[PDB]
């Protein structure tokens, strides 16, 4: 209420295709 | 044996109220981020903190280079420097303060650990005469100050009882009310009559009897303490800077801080989160100069500072030293960041290193989910990088995906990927010198997450004056 609630990002595993 | 930084609070878990640094060189910012994290302070609150040199009576700019062994003797405190009076909203006579809300909660200024650090710091400043008994003149003011100081000492001990999970009577026997009141009041008691001492002891023992177990929480005791401190101490959470020279000048009539081929203070410049920049000569009245959002830039030349307003008027100042000028410019710049622009700084001399990097690499601050959505929603192929809202050394690469919310109405789904430092994106075999280099390689590429693909067509960049949870709104 008075204070800032926690906010953790749900993060995921990547993969990149070049060009 | 290294740089010892003093703490008002060790954070959860506890231990020694200090952190010792042995690294050859470190920035004041690296130090504050390391301590903020150890204490439990979250990334949206990091920029409220700074380092105070208690002996020189100056704060360090965030780009200050600390060197070991050279600085092993410095007496530094980690403290909240950027403060907004009435943030708790308990004084009706003054405005409220909040972080910007989502477009069209995350609006609270402080996180739990920043609040507890503030309370511990408040107790230190209170005992250290931020409000002095000597500054008072009438019998009514003196009596009120003494009674209020006793009520504050009562709140101080009630908190300790709740924190340690022991009854108030065992705290009252280990800790005296005399150690919880201003030092000026403690000296007064000691110098005055033995019957006055006996009377104050009985008045305090009575305050202890009117305590109700189960009436108040640790948080409520803290807010009341802090709100009372604000009422008692008009100087608390403000800064009054001595200057040796002060001039107001119109730009189209002269160049300020001009290079030409120190004295006692003549004025004081006051800087507050809610009141902007004010000054007065050393019958007294604070003159108003500007709010932080009126400043175009700040020029610093040796110990001379020039604050430039949008209408081209300048407040020209001569500070007692270069360290005093850097302290001062970083105060104005720090409030500018919080109230006007998250992604700009007013003077390169004091710029936060992590911000300089962010500006050049097109990185956003720790933005909350609705603010990133407002950035990705206009087009397909949009992406952005922002500092994590929970992890101090993690960056977040984010994309938006087509989704369908309950009702069948088209929605937006965010996919978050971490960049860690030599910056590496978790899942991409490459490694980069800077985030700008990693982002430039990212441009035109395709991101694969499970069975989904995302076009990395354009990186959204921070815009000047853009509102977000990083902006502090003054009611």
């Amino acid at each position: 209420n008075l204070l800032l609630s926690t906010s953790e990002e749900q993060i995921e595993k990547c993969f990149i295709i070049e060009n | 044996g290294g740089l010892k930084v003093l703490l008002h609070w060790a954070g959860p878990g506890g231990g020694e109220p200090w952190v010792t640094f042995s690294e050859s060189s470190l920035t004041a910012e690296e130090v504050c981020i390391h301590i903020a994290h150890k204490v439990g302070i979250t990334p949206p609150c990091f920029n409220l903190f700074a380092l105070f040199d208690a002996q020189a009576q100056v704060w360090l700019p965030p780009n200050h280079i600390l060197e070991i062994p050279r600085d092993a003797s410095l007496m530094l405190y980690f403290r909240i420097r950027f403060y907004f009076r009435n943030w708790h909203g308990m004084n009706p006579r003054e405005p409220a303060v909040y972080r910007c809300g989502p477009p069209g909660q995350g609006m609270q200024l402080l996180d739990p650990a920043s609040f507890e650090y503030l309370f511990e710091q408040g107790k230190h400043e209170f005992v250290n005469d931020v409000a002095s008994l000597w500054e008072l003149s009438t019998e009514e003011e003196i009596h009120h100050f003494k009674n209020e100081s006793l009520g504050m000492a009562f709140l101080h001990l009630c908190h300790l009882a709740l924190r340690h999970g022991i009854p108030l009577e065992e705290v009252a026997k280990k800790t005296s009310f005399k150690d919880c009141i201003p030092r000026s009041f403690r000296r007064h008691i000691r110098q005055h009559s033995a019957l006055t001492r006996l009377r104050l002891r009985n008045v305090f023992r009575r305050f202890l009897r009117d305590f109700q177990p189960g009436r108040l929480s640790q948080q409520m005791v803290m807010v009341k303490y802090l709100a009372t401190l604000e009422r008692l101490a008009p100087r608390f959470g403000t800064e009054r800077v001595p200057v040796c020279h002060l001039r107001l000048l119109a730009q189209a009539e002269g160049e300020p801080c001009y290079i030409r081929d120190a004295g006692p203070p003549t004025h004081e410049v006051l800087v507050t989160g809610t009141g902007g920049i004010q000054w007065w000569p050393v019958e007294p009245l604070w003159a108003y100069f500007c709010d932080f959002r009126d400043i175009t830039h700040v020029v610093l030349k040796e110990h001379c500072v020039s604050i430039h307003r949008q209408d081209n008027k300048c407040l020209e100042l001569s500070l007692p030293s270069r360290a005093a000028a850097l302290s001062f410019v970083s105060l104005v710049d720090g409030y500018f960041r919080l109230t006007a622009d998250s992604s700009h700084y007013l003077c390169h001399e004091v710029a936060p290193p992590r911000l300089v990097m962010s500006i050049r690499d097109g990185i956003h601050g720790p933005l909350l989910e609705p603010f990133v959505q407002a950035k990705l929603r206009p087009e397909d192929g949009l992406y952005l990088i922002h500092w994590s809202t929970s992890h101090p050394y993690r960056l977040i690469l984010t994309v938006a995906q087509r989704s369908q919310a309950p009702d069948g109405m088209q929605s937006l789904r965010l996919r978050k990927f971490p960049i860690e430092q030599a910056f590496v994106l978790e899942g991409w075999g490459r490694s980069f010198p800077s985030v700008r280099e990693l982002g430039a390689a990212l441009q035109g590429c395709l991101l694969r997450a499970g069975d989904d693909c995302f076009s990395l067509r354009r990186c959204c960049l921070p815009q000047p004056g853009e509102t977000s949870n990083l902006i502090i709104m003054r009611g």
